[PDB]
Formats: structure tokens, sequence, C-alpha cells
């Protein structure tokens, strides 16, 4: 959530992005499989 | 270096308390200790936020008739214990508390007080109210901890033909202070003897 | 990658982490909260929460 | 400073305060922004992006009556209570005590200017003359900022909003 507003200089517009990414960490595990629906 | 350690800066006997009343053809003082009676005292000790001190106070009458060497009582009242209602009252008699008579004619009478709160020093300034619940009458920043008793004085023998006013000046040396927590300097006229609020206004300093 | 290898298989335990990047000016900042939600909790509707 | 490690005997994040070119100053009180015996530790920085000028005196003082002008009456509940929403200073110059805000260094003072740091941080340890206020009806501390100088730098829709983001932690706090 945006708890300040931005803020930027003039020569800079509000056109400002965010980019997300994730992973598993070293711990994880899969059980048992069953084949994707995806395809 | 003299009156740069804080003891010796604030130990001035401060004439806290100045007022009369009549004998003639009711008339007794029940002053509460606090310092806000008089402006230059107000300002010199609201330099710090906390302090703990004794008070030796000194009791001074003086006489304008219209001299007899009265009997003056001087009583201490602690923080909210009851107060007399006239000259004569059973208050002026009591057990569990201390008095000093003494005779106007005799040097003035010395007292001390010694660190008289519940809490550990004296807050000089409060912001609350009340120590578990607030009612719409509390007033802001007026702590019972800091009530302090009250000094209640008569005349003893004023059955008197003669006529004539006592003047009473009443002097507390605060002594023996241990201070905290130093302030800005107060820079504004006082209002009143409670709160701080005022009406120089806007520009402290000349051009 | 996550979610694709694991659509393979019955069911999933361990940890994750998230990276978030901001793509901005060097001359650009603001404070976000970032704040999550732990298994059988309602969505935080504003900041407050 | 006063030297304490937070002591007694996680964070809380304020909404931005919309500073601009003309702001007088605001305060909280302290426990009433944390809705109890604690080290308060007070973490205040600038959303100051490089161009912007102007300047925040933020100061923590100790008991602070608020006074008011023009009349001998006392400051009401809503006038003192204000949560984490915060008051505003109706007169900054007398830090609303009559005392000057050019002698209020002398409680506990951090600068944000905007050239040399957009961040500070104070650490408040217990002053109260009772051992542990236990009421709702007190605060030993106020944490005050005051522009100093005004806000400036940028044009147009820049909106001179420069944000200020406000931090606390009841640090060592016990009950």
């Amino acid at each position: 959530f945006m708890q300040t507003n931005l803020v930027a200089p003039v020569g800079a517009a509000d056109q400002c992005y965010i980019v997300g990414m994730v992973a598993a960490k070293k711990d994880f595990n899969l059980r048992l499989m069953r084949d994707s629906p995806d395809i | 270096t003299a009156e740069c350690l804080v003891e010796n800066f604030l130990g001035r006997s401060a004439l806290v308390c100045m007022r009369s009343f009549e004998y003639k053809n009711k008339n007794f003082f029940i002053w509460t200790l606090n310092t806000r009676e008089l402006v230059q005292i107000r300002r010199k000790m609201e330099l710090f936020t906390y302090l703990r001190f004794d008070t030796e106070i000194t009791i001074v009458p003086t006489l304008r008739l219209f001299l007899p060497n009265l009997t003056l009582q001087a009583m201490y009242v602690p923080t909210g214990a009851r107060k007399p209602s006239s000259q004569d009252s059973f208050e002026w008699q009591s057990a569990c508390n201390p008095s000093v008579f003494f005779k106007i004619n005799d040097p003035p009478a010395r007292l001390t007080i010694p660190f008289m709160s519940i809490n550990s020093a004296y807050a000089n300034f409060y912001d609350g109210f009340a120590g578990f619940e607030k009612k719409a009458t509390v007033l802001y920043g007026i702590n019972p901890a800091n009530t302090m008793g009250n000094l209640c004085l008569r005349v003893v023998n004023s059955y008197q033909p003669v006529q004539y006013t006592l003047t009473v000046r009443v002097y507390m040396k605060p002594k023996h202070i241990k201070a905290w927590a130093p302030r800005a300097p107060r820079t504004m006229p006082y209002t009143n003897i409670l709160n701080n609020n005022y009406a120089a206004p806007t520009a402290i300093v000349s051009h | 990658l996550l979610g694709n290898i694991s659509r393979y298989y019955t069911h999933w335990s361990g940890s994750l982490e998230m990276t978030f990047m901001f793509c901005g000016s060097f001359m650009t900042t603001g404070k976000l909260i970032i704040c999550y939600t732990p298994p059988g909790g309602s969505s935080p509707t504003d900041r407050m929460q | 400073a006063y030297g304490e490690w937070p002591t007694y005997l996680r964070f809380y994040t304020l909404k931005s305060k919309k500073w601009e070119s003309n702001s007088t100053g605001w305060w909280w009180k302290l426990p009433d922004a944390l809705n109890y015996r604690s080290g308060f530790l007070c973490h205040v920085q600038c959303n100051a992006t490089k161009f912007h000028q102007g300047t925040l005196l933020i100061v923590a003082i100790p008991e602070h009556q608020i006074g008011k002008k023009g009349t001998g009456t006392s400051a009401s509940f809503a006038e003192v209570m204000k949560g984490a929403e915060g008051g505003v200073f109706e007169q900054p110059y007398l830090l609303d005590d009559g005392t000057s805000l050019a002698c209020a260094l002398v409680y506990p003072h951090q600068w944000i200017n905007l050239r040399t740091n957009n961040s500070a941080t104070i650490v408040l340890p217990w002053m109260n003359s009772a051992p542990m206020d236990f009421a709702l009806r007190h605060n030993n501390w106020t944490l005050a900022v005051i522009p100093v100088c005004p806000l400036a730098g940028g044009t147009g829709n820049t909106n001179t909003y420069v944000p200020i983001t406000i931090s606390i932690a009841p640090m060592c706090a016990e009950y």
C-alpha cells in the first residue's frame, strides 16, 4: 500500500513501476506426482 | 562558582504570599504552598521540569494600627486533609498535626517541611488529569501529588478592643534542591495561578 | 517456476520468498508498507490493518 | 543526549503528514499515540527528493502543557488527546508554552536538514515521577516537529506536499 504518497523531481514522470518476483527456499519439498492441467 | 550551582541559583528566600486582614469593633488564612502566587519565582522555578527539595518557610507578621504583642498560630495542613471554617474550629487543635505558636515581637517563626509528595519529585509541569480514570470536572494538568498541603494561620488573642490590620508575609527558602530536565525559558506574561496561558505576544526581542 | 513445477505434484511444503524491485528514476522516493496475511486471516482492508 | 538505553523498571508507523511551504508544525503525545513503564524511541524521516529545500526541528519535550492565546481557560479533552492523528502548533514560535522556539534546543533535539540528512532518531527514557503509570490520562513526553525553514523547490504538479513519515517503538515497555 502507498503509505506515503510518491515523491519525484520535475525531470521524472509518475510512470514509475514495481516488479514482483518469487521462488521457493532451500527447505522446499514436493510430495507425489500428478500431471499438470495447463496443457 | 557562586550562584552557578543550581541550589544557589534557586535558594533565595522568595516572598511567596503577601496578604492582610483586620480585627475591629472569617479572617484566617489557608494558602497552599504552590509557588504560583508570585511571578518572579514562577519563572525562576519553571526552568526545571522536576525538582526535589525540602522547604523552609518563614512567617513574618506586621501591623497598621488605627505594639499589641499577639500570639499567632501557624499550622501546616497536609495534602487533602480537613481545613478550618473560621478563626475558631476543632481543626486548629488537631492532635496528629504540626503547628507553631509564636509572639509577634519574637523574631519571626521558621519551619522545615521535608519533601512532601507520593511522587519522587515535584513535577513542576504535568499534562494529565488522574491516576485511575477521568471525569469532566478534572482539570488539565492540576496533579493531586503536587498539592503540597497548605499553611494555615490565625491570631489567637483576637478579642482586643484596639483596631488594626495584621499583614502577613510568607517567605519560602526551597532548600537542598535536586533538579531534573531543564526547560526553554518562559518568555511571556502569566494570566493565572493554574495553567500557563497568555494574551511579548508575537516578537520576543526589540529591533 | 514455483507454480509451474509444483503443479506436477499433489501437495507442497516449505517456505517461499518474494523479491520486489522498483524501476524508478534515481531521484524518486516513497514508503510502501508491505504486509503479510498468515493462513485463515482476513484481507487488510486499508493501511491501519 | 539523555544517555539511557531504552529501559523499564515492534514499531508503529503513523500515516505520513503532508507538509507544505506554509505549515506551522505537528505534535504527538506518548502514550496517546500508541492508541506501561517504557523507553519510547522515535524515528522520523522525510520522503523528500533531492531538489527540495527547507528544514525541520525535531524535539521531544517532557510534560509539555500546551497553552493557548487569549483566555485563562485550560485545554479540553479533544485539544490535548489526539492519538496517532496528532495536533497542530497554533503558535510554533511560542512552542504553545509561551516559551521561545529558539530555546527549545534545551530539550533533546535533532535536525532534519535536507542537505545533510532526511532522517533523525531520539530515545525517550521514562521520566515520570511515579514508577509505572497505568491509566489512559497523562502523557510523559511530547514529540514535536516544526518547520524552522519553509519547504521549497520543485514546480507545478509536484504540489509541495513533501511528506513526513513518523515511526515509534515503546522499546523495553513493561506492565
